[PDB]
């Protein structure tokens, strides 16, 4: 839209005599536009524009005042001698009307630093108590920013902050309780007093409930001195107000870590609280869930199941379907795994691209996470190899192989061997590296290595350096571990492929010379099974968890 | 596929001939029976300058070819072919052409001559010195 | 109104001038010398002195400084190697006593070319923000289309 | 104190007509635009009050040539976020004196900038009452 | 008319300004910043920029120089230790190009105090006689009574 240089420049006239509220306000709008449209200010011109604007604060017009608040915050850090604007902001801030009140405190407090903290306090105390949400909330968020510059000034405001807390007005309360918790904190106990005061109350403020739930979620029994229960009579453990997010947050914490135990009018150990909200619209997403629950996610899992499972199967909408998979995943557990695996199998049919890779990873990942046998995990890992053939990667060769050598290795190599029949060079560097690494390392007597060798031999020709280099070194280790093997090593290595390419040659010259020429003290030593280059954890399963409902 | 890239509007009469200048192919001149040959650029619909190359309409325009030859020729039905220098903007000389309306006139590149044709069935060659 | 238009060779100074005078895009030769022309825009008659930008001529601009009400400084926005050189020429031009109160209009030109620097970029490179002693403006132009040219004449006339 | 991660009002490509970042996670244009393109690609051509992108619940709506965004946490739900998104749509409409399209926003770039800052303040939900925002802002 | 009023801290600059604007003698705080006000005298509207005189702020006056038609320099006539310092500040202020043609009005203030230096004494100490390049005037004032204030506005308006 605009050019940052021209607009930053023409702003310098304010610094002199011209104040023209219309022109300057426009020029300011343009600054906000340069940022908004996406541009970056030049520092000299910015510094100049900032000193100029402060003159403009003399003229009190509500649109010009507004421009001035956003522009000084954005230009504050890329400007010098900003301190002059504090006075002008205080002058504005005391002026009655929400346009000035709220927006000024926020602009002022952002620029304000511990020296300046003292100045804003009278005006701040007046602005915080307001049940007019703009002035009070802006002043409450403003105080949060100020805790950094100077803690002590902000702390004095705890009384005004508390005063706002008593509102049932959603903003004034959300901001008031949230801010207070941050402010008054010198020990757990004083914050806990602040929370108990509001705690017995059936708010109509969902945001306050939410911010507070978080403070509350841990068992607090020192709220306002002491009390005999972790009790929260505001939805956290109670269900005084129904509204699916608040209900979900509260229900997952309380069930197996009581914020209070179950009440007839407020389940808080029982699985119920989520579930009564569970059949719903788009809204259902919070409601349908789970997490923790008594004693497991599984009795819980059954309720909600109709909802999560029908959306997940039906909707090939990304937005719905994602909520449906996350919701299935949540109602899941060790038990649930039979059900979870069929659904996840089914899911890729709706969204099949990356989502395909994810379901074939998920079915394996779930089998590793939630035990349906380690073998089945390998068999799923074969299905992943089959379906994608390339969205397995390098980290997969290391993870599959390490995981495999817990039990599967003879089978895995063999499966891999079959899998290698796929596609000669589009199968990728990685599969060839897996059959190669596994055939090298196991040294098949489970199947004849000759199929494996014949399969790998073709793949190497037309695939990347790293695998061809891999293939010579593996062969060498394969030699040292099994005597039998040496004749195949020689036909393979003399070839222009497994040696005498580039990287492949260098490694080969070394690996070959050590096997061929040298004692093989070194070769022998080197093979301890013929293992991978690193043994990490089991990476796939967490990756897969986030990746599927994206 | 023979879309209309640009349209040139300048000539107010019958545009008899067009030639491209060999020193800037973006430039061409067009001769029209409006007693001018207008040098135009592609970029500009309008003729960026006008030459008044002839007095009884311009049948033809040609450039005298080369990397260092800014020349125009005009032919007209006043029996005459005229040589113009586009650099200086003056009329270098007037060529007798033919003994009847000069239909077209052109410059030979290599040889110093102008070859003209007329509706009298005669072609004449003139030494360009 | 008296105008001096300069800039490095090939910036587009003559193209600009004859676009303005003839509404035509002419085929330029390097200007060893000046072109001087009068152009009418909105009741102002601008006398524009287009003075060649190659080195020999560059050494001669100072004779055209005196009596100049406004300065058009043309920059080729596509030439990044010579932008510093432009900056150097223009900076000491700004120090000239005969040019002391003249309105300063930069044309960032050949804006039509894909990699042309933006006017903002050019403004930073030429150091335009640091002129506090007189009027300046930068304008993106394309002299072949005519884009920005009259916005320039407009700004200039409001000296 | 935090609900809203960012607010974006995007054309039907995901490019920045507007975004104002109530996160500190996008200040540079390249990345602010990337984010915008990212959220618009998931959420768009499936209108609901839910989307899950980047592990965060994204609440969105649409108009003629815009998709309007609130991105917030996913420990919440659509409805909490939606209240911000409804304010965002509504307040801009009443403010500008015309419904949110690319045309209304561009028509008054100033009304749009000011109105959004009142709705979200550094990721806390400052305001959520459309009426309040509009009176609060002066065109 | 645009007026810049400066002087060392405690000279009486804000007292002067609000006496002029409100006809009232207010209880000042040190000005960390400026006050800017408009005052009507005899058909002139003077926009007066009172800029704080303590060191940090003193370093900032140069931003208020530009566009200044007249300069009020307030001196505390009772403070003999700081008169040299005032002289030093004012002398280099006189060298400022943005202040080049501005009318120079010195207020020798707190004239109400028994040992206040006279305006003549102050004129010698500040070196006022040596200004030949622009208009200057010295005026004895008392900002609390209002004495000399309007004689100042009068002189100023006759620039």
């Amino acid at each position: 839209h605009l050019e940052k240089s021209a607009v930053l420049q023409e702003a310098r006239v304010f610094n002199e005599t011209p104040i023209n509220p219309r022109k300057c306000a426009h020029i300011l709008t343009k600054i906000l536009y340069l940022i908004n449209q996406g541009e970056h200010l030049g520092t000299t011109e910015a510094t100049e524009a900032f000193f100029a604007m402060t003159k403009l604060f003399q003229s009190n017009d509500p649109t010009l005042r507004r421009m001035c608040y956003l522009t000084i915050k954005e230009m504050s850090c890329i400007a010098e001698d900003v301190i002059i604007v504090t006075s002008s902001l205080t002058k504005d801030m005391t002026g009655k009307e929400d346009n000035y009140r709220g927006p000024a405190v926020r602009a002022l407090c952002q620029i304000t630093d511990s020296t300046m903290l003292q100045a804003v306090e009278r005006y701040m105390k007046q602005a915080i108590v307001d049940k007019v949400p703009s002035v009070s909330s802006s002043a409450l968020v403003s105080s949060l920013h100020l805790l950094k510059c100077s803690f002590d000034v902000v702390k004095r405001w705890v009384n005004e902050a508390q005063e706002a807390a008593s509102s049932d007005n959603i903003m004034v309360q959300y901001h008031a309780l949230g801010l207070l918790y941050h402010v008054r904190k010198n020990d757990r106990l004083a914050v806990s007093k602040m929370i108990s005061k509001f705690t017995r109350h059936g708010l109509k403020s969902p945001f306050a409930y939410c911010m507070m739930i978080r403070v509350a979620s841990k068992q607090l029994e020192e709220e306002d001195g002491s009390r005999d229960s972790p009790l929260f009579d505001f939805i956290e453990s109670c269900l005084r107000n129904k509204h699916e997010m608040v209900v979900y947050e509260a229900a997952s914490a309380i069930v197996n870590l009581p914020g209070c135990s179950a009440k007839e009018l407020a389940p808080a150990v029982s699985v119920l609280q989520l579930f009564c909200s569970s059949p719903k619209a788009a809204l259902r997403y919070a409601a349908v869930r789970t997490l923790n629950k008594v004693a497991m996610k599984h009795p819980s899992a059954v309720t909600a199941c109709n909802l999560d499972l029908e959306n997940l199967v039906t909707d090939s909408n990304r937005s719905i379907a994602t909520l449906a998979i996350t919701t299935l995943l949540k109602t899941g557990s060790e038990s649930s795994i039979d059900r979870l695996m069929k659904q996840i199998s089914s899911f890729m049919s709706e969204i099949s691209d990356e989502f395909k890779v994810v379901v074939v990873q998920a079915i394996s990942a779930l089998c590793q996470k939630y035990p349906r046998k380690h073998a089945v995990l390998m068999n799923f890992l074969f299905t992943m190899l089959r379906e994608e053939g390339g969205f397995e990667y390098k980290r997969a060769i290391v993870d599959c192989i390490i995981s495999i050598i817990e039990e599967n290795s003879e089978s895995k190599e063999t499966g891999l061997s079959h899998l290698c029949e796929f596609i000669e060079d589009c199968e990728f560097t990685v599969l060839a590296t897996r059959i190669l690494h596994l055939l090298g390392q196991e040294g098949p007597k489970t199947n004849n290595p000759s199929k494996y060798i014949r399969f790998i031999y073709n793949r190497v020709v037309l695939e990347h350096e790293e695998v061809r280099a891999g293939a010579v070194s593996a062969l060498a280790k394969f030699g040292a571990q099994n005597e039998e093997m040496l004749p195949s090593i020689l036909v393979l290595l003399k070839r222009c492929v497994m040696d005498d390419d580039n990287e492949v040659r260098d490694r080969a010259t070394f690996y070959l010379n050590v096997l061929e020429q040298k004692q093989k003290a070194l070769n022998a030593g080197y093979i301890l099974n013929g293992l991978t280059v690193s043994i990490p954890g089991l990476e796939k399963a967490l990756q897969q968890y986030t990746l599927e409902p994206s | 596929k023979w879309s209309c890239s640009q349209v040139f509007e300048g000539h107010t009469h019958y545009v008899m001939q067009i030639v491209i200048n060999p020193k800037d192919n973006n430039q061409f001149a067009s001769a029209s029976l409006d007693r001018t040959i207008k040098v135009w650029q592609l970029g500009s619909s309008s003729p960026n300058f006008t030459l008044e190359g002839h007095e009884k309409g311009v049948n033809c325009i040609d450039y005298y070819s080369g990397g260092d030859k800014p020349y125009l020729i005009s032919g007209a039905d006043d029996r005459l072919v005229k040589i113009w220098d586009y650099q200086n903007k003056t009329c270098v000389q007037t060529l007798e052409g033919h003994a009847q309306n000069v239909s077209c006139a052109s410059f030979h590149p290599e040889l110093p001559i102008i070859i003209t044709g007329s509706e009298d069935g005669t072609v004449r060659i003139w030494h360009s010195s | 109104m008296r105008i001096l238009m300069v800039g490095l060779d090939g910036a587009g100074k003559t193209t600009v001038l004859y676009k303005l005078k003839l509404g035509e895009v002419i085929t330029t030769i390097p200007t060893i010398g000046f072109n001087v022309e009068t152009v009418q825009y909105k009741n102002i008659s601008f006398t524009v002195w287009d003075v060649g930008g190659q080195d020999r001529i560059r050494s001669l601009w100072r004779h055209y400084y005196r009596n100049t009400e406004g300065v058009i400084f043309v920059v080729d926005s596509n030439d990044r190697s010579r932008i510093g050189e432009a900056r150097e020429v223009m900076q000491r031009m700004l120090n000239e006593d005969e040019l002391r109160n003249a309105a300063w209009l930069v044309f960032a030109n050949k804006q039509d070319l894909p990699e042309a620097m933006s006017a903002a970029e050019i403004t930073e490179k030429l150091g335009l923000h640091s002129i506090r002693n007189r009027p300046w403006f930068i304008q993106a132009t394309c002299a072949t289309s005519g884009e920005g040219l009259y916005e320039g004449l407009e700004w200039l006339s409001n000296s | 104190l935090y609900t809203v991660k960012a607010i974006l009002i995007l054309d039907n490509d995901g490019d920045r007509l507007f975004a104002k970042y109530y996160d500190d996670t996008y200040p540079s244009v390249k990345e602010q635009k990337a984010f915008e393109k990212n959220i618009f690609n998931k959420t768009h051509r499936t209108d609901s009050e839910i989307a899950l992108l980047e592990g965060l619940t994204v609440v969105y709506k649409s108009s003629i040539d815009l998709y309007f965004y609130v991105i917030g946490s996913s420990y919440e739900n659509e409805l909490m976020l939606m209240a911000v998104l409804n304010c965002l749509f509504d307040s801009l409409s009443q403010m500008l004196r015309k419904n949110v399209e690319k045309r209304a926003l561009l028509e008054n770039m100033e009304g749009l900038f000011l109105a959004v800052d009142e709705i979200v303040d550094g990721g806390v939900i400052l305001e959520s009452d459309p009426q309040q925002v509009v009176h609060r802002v002066a065109l």
